[PDB]
């Protein structure tokens, strides 16, 4: 059961007696979308300061494990431990992250962390193609709007930061009205609330800055061509649904219909996905996957693919977009029936895995928007209630003759112009 | 001329030729576009055009 109390800070807890671990954490409603192009990467630097050697050493001496996660809409700082020592994690979180920040922002520590983060971002930008392609897709989809800033930070901006930027961001965003205290695993809600009440655990006053511009989607493309690479990596997307939309689960199911494909695994060549019937003959791709990502203001629905067949890219894109076209007009009931159970198993593993850190992140990110956490059972009935008419109604609105965003790198010379791709979003025979 | 001057034998064979030659030009244009396809069109800058192509 999920129990949430608004006394003090918003305290959420999900109790699981079977687990042998307990996680206690703080989730902030600010993310990479709350920063600007001149201090971009301040959140990643804060994360790596919390994860620095001295802080991690003092934590691990007591027997605790530290996790930090940076995203568009939230920042997560989690302390995981054994069930008997769940009170010690609160003490470490109070003493280190909240009460005092002078020790963590010393000159030498800041310089070392800055040099390590610069090295990491430099390695990412050159030797991680499928993920940086998705980052550029975000950066070109939401350009000149908060949601397009990369979460790690750019190489040029990360140099200009000083400790003053970090402390300014901490003053502006680490607030009581922006925070949720989350408890996961083998702990009780009453015990957690009592433990918080015994201490003060006050973060700050409130009134975080309000953004003047809301995120917007622009049809656009960016091409980063490099002929010294062996493949071509391509990510393509349209505007999707945000969190708290009525069509959220319909979006995830429509994504699940096409699924993912790996050419080298024997089993995934026999899937009921009809798209493979066009792909398999000439080995058009090595792998693809479909995504329905949702944020607070907007979302992305699309796919990502990698291939060595540098002379047949347009055929791959054409067949994929013709499979997308089929959703509006001629989706069949068996497709939806398979999609329901595939999605239920897909959602089942996500929310019911052994690791409590994923549960903590999900619960903290959920209560910061909805105000409450949807149960597993009520999720299934909405999934089971989906019909063919709903899928057709959603697809006729979100992907029929709509603008797209594209991002590719590698031997993308075979990738045709924008308009030729944009015309594939309709059939013209219907 | 088909004779000693321009008379009936001349015009009557000038027309039957006039109907034939356009079918020869149409065949030479096919051979004309075959030699255009091996290397492609040129550009006003007079330099290589293999760096920036559109369909
Ligand atoms: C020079 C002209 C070059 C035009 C090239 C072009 O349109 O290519 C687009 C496109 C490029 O091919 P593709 O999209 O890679 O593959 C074919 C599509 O799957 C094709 O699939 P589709 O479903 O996207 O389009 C099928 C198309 C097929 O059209 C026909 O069969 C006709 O159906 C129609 O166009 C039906 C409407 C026809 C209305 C005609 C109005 C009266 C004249 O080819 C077509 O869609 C063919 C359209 C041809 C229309 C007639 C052209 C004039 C004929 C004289
Ligand atoms: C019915 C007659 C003809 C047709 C349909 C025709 C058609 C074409 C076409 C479509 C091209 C490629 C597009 C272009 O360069 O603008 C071309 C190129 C060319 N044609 Fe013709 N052509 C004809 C007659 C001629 C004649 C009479 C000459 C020369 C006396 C000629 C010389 C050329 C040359 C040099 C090019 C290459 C131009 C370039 O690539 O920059 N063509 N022709």
């Amino acid at each position: 059961e999920v129990t949430q109390l608004s006394n003090g800070i918003v305290v959420a807890t999900e109790h699981n007696p079977s687990a042998h671990t307990a996680s206690v954490g703080v989730v902030f409603g600010s993310g990479a979308a709350n920063e600007n192009p001149y201090n971009n990467g301040v959140s990643n630097l804060w994360k790596n300061i919390f994860l620095s050697k001295e802080n991690s050493a003092v934590a691990a001496k007591e027997g605790l494990a530290l996790s930090s996660n940076i995203s568009r809409d939230f920042q997560s700082y989690i302390v995981s431990s054994l069930p008997g020592s769940t009170d010690k994690s609160l003490d470490f979180l109070n003493q280190s992250f909240i009460q005092q920040k002078a020790n963590l922002l010393s000159s030498s520590n800041f310089e070392a962390t800055k040099k390590s983060v610069l090295k990491q971002v430099q390695d990412f930008e050159e030797n991680d193609h499928p993920n940086r392609v998705l980052e550029h897709l975000h950066s070109t989809a939401f350009q000149n709007t908060p949601l397009s800033l990369p979460t790690r930070g750019t190489l040029e901006s990360l140099e200009n930061l000083v400790v003053a930027d970090l402390e300014s961001f901490a003053n502006n965003h680490f607030l009581n009205s922006n925070a949720v205290v989350v408890g996961t695993g083998n702990i009780k809600h009453e015990d957690l609330v009592n433990s918080i009440e015994s201490k003060n655990l006050s973060l700050q006053t409130g009134t975080k800055p309000v953004l003047k511009k809301k995120a917007a989607f622009l049809g656009s493309e960016v091409r980063l061509r490099d002929d010294t690479l062996p493949k071509a990596w391509i990510s393509l997307a349209v505007e999707g649904e945000p969190v708290n939309s009525p069509n959220y689960f319909v979006a995830k199911l429509a994504a699940q219909i096409f699924g993912s494909y790996n050419a080298f695994e024997p089993a995934s060549r026999l899937q009921g996905i009809k798209l493979l019937d066009n792909i398999q003959e000439y080995q058009l791709c090595d792998n693809f996957n479909h995504f329905s990502l949702s944020y607070k203001d907007s979302g992305l629905w699309g796919f990502s693919t990698a291939t060595r067949n540098v002379t047949m890219i347009d055929d791959l894109i054409h067949f994929t977009l013709k499979q997308w076209n089929r959703l509006t007009i001629s989706v069949t009931d068996t497709e939806v029936e398979r999609a329901k159970s595939l999605l239920k198993l897909q959602l089942g593993q996500l929310y019911e895995s052994g690791n409590p850190v994923n549960d903590a992140n999900l619960l903290g990110a959920e209560v910061l928007i909805k105000g409450s956490k949807l149960s597993l059972g009520e999720a299934f009935k909405k999934i089971d209630a989906i019909t063919v008419k709903d899928v057709k109604a959603w697809a006729g609105k979100r992907l029929w003759d709509q603008d797209i965003a594209i991002a590719g790198t590698g031997q993308i010379e075979g990738l045709l112009d924008y308009m030729r791709i944009r015309s594939d979003m309709s059939m013209m025979r219907w | 001329w088909g004779g000693f001057s321009v008379s009936n034998p001349t015009i009557q064979r000038f027309f039957a030729l006039h109907y034939l030659v356009p079918f020869i030009i149409a065949a030479m244009v096919i051979m004309h576009l075959m030699a255009l396809h091996i290397h492609g069109s040129s550009n006003p800058l007079g330099i290589t055009g293999n760096l920036d192509r559109i369909p």
